[PDB]
């Protein structure tokens, strides 16, 4: 990854750098709430 | 833990609501401790309730010994 990494400025890398550890926020907390309600996979119904 | 000492303890009077409320503040920092702890023998650095009374002073403290319990969420 660190050779993607080395396309870009310190500029983009470090906005990335924010989205990633937010969306590692929400993962973790559907991952946790879902190993507890048996809910890692949300089957689709409708489409969008 | 931070927003419990907020509403329960009343900063420019230097009181909790309540006793036991100080202790339920309590015993969730020991739950976050033992949380973040992953051996045996190690104790609490709050063994006594008193720590509490000037709490924002010494509850800083504690979750200091505890880094990522500012980093990650409360686990479901």
């Amino acid at each position: 990854p660190k050779y993607l990494f080395a396309t870009l400025d310190k500029a983009q890398y470090e906005a990335y750098c924010v989205k990633v550890q937010a969306r590692q926020k929400k993962a973790y907390r559907f991952f946790h709430n879902g190993l507890i309600n048996n809910k890692l996979f949300v089957a689709k119904d409708k489409a969008p | 833990v931070h927003r419990m000492v907020e509403l329960m303890y009343v900063k420019h009077e230097k009181r909790w609501i309540d006793p036991s409320l100080k202790k339920l503040t309590g015993d969730f920092i020991r739950r976050v401790e033992e949380r973040f702890t992953s051996v045996e023998g190690q104790p609490s650095l709050l063994q006594n309730y008193s720590d509490l009374d000037e709490p924002y002073p010494a509850v800083d403290r504690i979750l200091a010994a505890y880094p990522e319990a500012s980093t990650q969420l409360i686990n479901a």
